């Protein structure tokens, strides 16, 4: 299961 | 800017023996962009209906596609994959050679 | 032996079209398991092993829905990067993420991981600690200072630990026959002659999986250091593999030299050599 | 795109004498973008008055400069140069080590 | 001896400013002699070299007007290719060029040079045949296509073969004394003590021209390939440069090593050891 | 004595 990044770069 | 030099592979699925259907794989890899260009050719015509792999990438970070169509060897038949790709001046061709 | 988990994640800038193609590719154990295209009719997590059929339609909803998430986290990274990097065109941008977590033999946890590449090279990675981030460069610094300050580490190192690490159990305890499954490889040695009174001796292996093998060139007894070429090891295409290793030999003096196949899928290491009609 | 990493060399014109007055080099070398940032300092404190050498490449295309000031070593005086750079993500500060 | 002269081209496109910074850097022999910046209060070429000053203001002018022709060359070709690489850019950009001869001893022509750099990277060259270009990628293709078909490579070969010949031979007929010369190494063993009873013996060579230096350690007759530790040839500042070779050796057995010094200003290989007063 | 290039990039 994938994950979702938070705080764009 | 980055612009990395695809290295191609062409080779039968199977040992080749004249005569008998094959498949013909073209393992391009190590580039970057992703975007890439392959065409694989009988006696340097395109041949139509060739089947591509899924856009995968390696630890590295480059680009790797597996085309391959069906095939069946012959003496006289030449089979070769072509490869246009942003960071090659021309288009690098590779020919089967049965011996590798 | 040791087990993995990868989210290979791709973003691709479409020069004109304000949305990028997103790839995501699920790996355990080095083999594709799930995969995630924007490109697609109807874009999805999609099985891309048999044993990931077994999961309910919430499981793929639950991913499809994290997907559409990230197609969104992506959009912006590659426009704020392309802001950093003085590139505001509409000349394809490519930024790729590498997230997962690598298991020992008692599936316990050893590394977290996460790598983040834009243009092909690196740009940011999340240190092994999963608290400290190091930037390739001064573009890659402005993330790190956003990301120090965001706590966003921490997310991901909650995510590595946990999430990662349980769904991982899962996968391998579903997978188990697929992922503990080989294929041994059939080895033969060709003939090639050449120039100066020389024979190229090419050591074929073929149709085996996992990619891992070693082929090696002995002259009695001895293992040849250099007088040995390799190809890259490359797929089948059926799903298993192939590689080859040659060496220039003086005529005659064939059967001096022995290969050997090493490969996990075999009942024991193949010694061959050239055999002549 | 083409970001290379800068070589920093911190050293005297001649060999280090404590009391004698000498010339510390800062040579940068193996960077690209032409773009850098020198700071050469006495105990942590930027040296005013740094002379700078003029733009030149090498065969390689990467640039190079050489900054040095003027500087009487001692035991307790440090020096060191501070280089900022596109290619990297925070300053290189290179120490000066008489021994080499 | 042979000889060289190069010209060492770059274009700095600059954000904001519709002009970029062009940097001519002549070199003989691989001396910087003339120079030119378009970021002076006065830009011109000038004398770099003593033995320049011979030159008339006349000639000069001459000059400086090439550069000037030259600044437009660059910012057009600066543009087209930023065009190419669609990399629309208030970023800044980089073409460098390098031009020139190599000659013999005899002063008679060896080999014509043109190289172009974008970016950092290679991007056309024309070939030693002074006839045929070689394109480093796609966007390149345009440039060589675009110069076959101009005839672009003709011209250059007429420089290269031609004025460039001619004009070194006047460069070395005048500088002679300032190029003929060679400043020899200065050699000395420096002892520096450390942990588990070994030193590092560092070979220096100092105040030596031109920078090309080869130094050696040598245990009782054995050079010691991989155990030294170089560093890359500085220069002194003072036009003169320095150079230093270092080996871990354990303690007492120092005179056991000897470094070697290989320079064509000296009037015989320099030979050194560590001397303990 | 430099060279002036001829055709643009």
């Amino acid at each position: 299961a994938s994950n979702e990044n938070t705080e764009t770069m | 800017m980055i612009q990395k030099t695809p290295q191609i592979q062409v080779y039968s699925r199977h040992p080749p023996e004249n005569g008998k259907p094959n498949i013909l794989n073209c393992y391009v890899t190590q580039f970057h962009p992703p975007h890439i260009e392959i065409q694989m050719l009988k006696n340097g015509k395109k041949i139509p209906k060739v089947e591509m792999s899924d856009m995968s990438f390696s630890k590295d970070w480059s680009f790797y596609i597996l085309a391959h169509t069906e095939f069946t060897p012959t003496e006289t038949d030449t089979y070769a994959c072509r490869v246009k790709h942003a960071s090659m001046a021309e288009p690098k061709t590779v020919y089967w050679d049965r011996d590798m | 032996g040791p087990h993995s988990m990868r989210y290979f994640e791709t973003a691709v800038s479409r020069p004109g079209l304000e949305e990028p193609r997103y790839i995501s590719v699920g790996y355990v154990d080095n083999k594709e398991f799930v995969r995630f295209d924007s490109d697609a009719e109807n874009p999805r997590y999609e099985p891309r092993a048999p044993w990931m059929e077994q999961e309910g339609p919430e499981y793929w909803e639950r991913e499809t829905q994290k997907a559409k998430g990230q197609e969104q986290w992506f959009r912006v990274s590659l426009r704020n990067l392309l802001g950093y990097y003085n590139q505001s065109a509409g000349g394809s941008h490519t930024l790729q993420q590498m997230s997962g977590c690598d298991l020992g033999s008692d599936w316990r946890l050893l590394r977290g991981y996460l790598q983040f590449a834009y243009e092909g090279r690196d740009y940011i990675a999340l240190n092994e600690d999963l608290k400290t981030w190091t930037a390739a460069d001064m573009a890659a610094q402005i993330t790190r200072r956003k990301w120090e300050q965001s706590g966003a580490a921490e997310h991901y190192k909650a995510y590595l630990e946990g999430e990662c690490v349980e769904w991982l159990h899962r996968y391998l305890k579903n997978g188990n026959a697929t992922l503990l499954r080989t294929d041994s490889p059939k080895a033969h040695v060709t003939h090639h002659p050449r120039s100066k009174g020389e024979v190229t001796l090419r050591c074929w292996a073929l149709g085996f999986y996992p990619a891992d093998i070693t082929l090696t060139w002995q002259l009695n007894g001895e293992e040849l250091t250099q007088d040995m070429e390799l190809v890259e090891t490359r797929p089948a295409g059926d799903g298993t593999f192939q590689k080859w290793a040659s060496v220039v030999v003086p005529l005659g003096k064939e059967q001096n030299y022995t290969c050997r196949v090493y490969h996990e899928g075999l009942p024991e290491p193949l010694t061959l050599r050239w055999e002549p009609p």
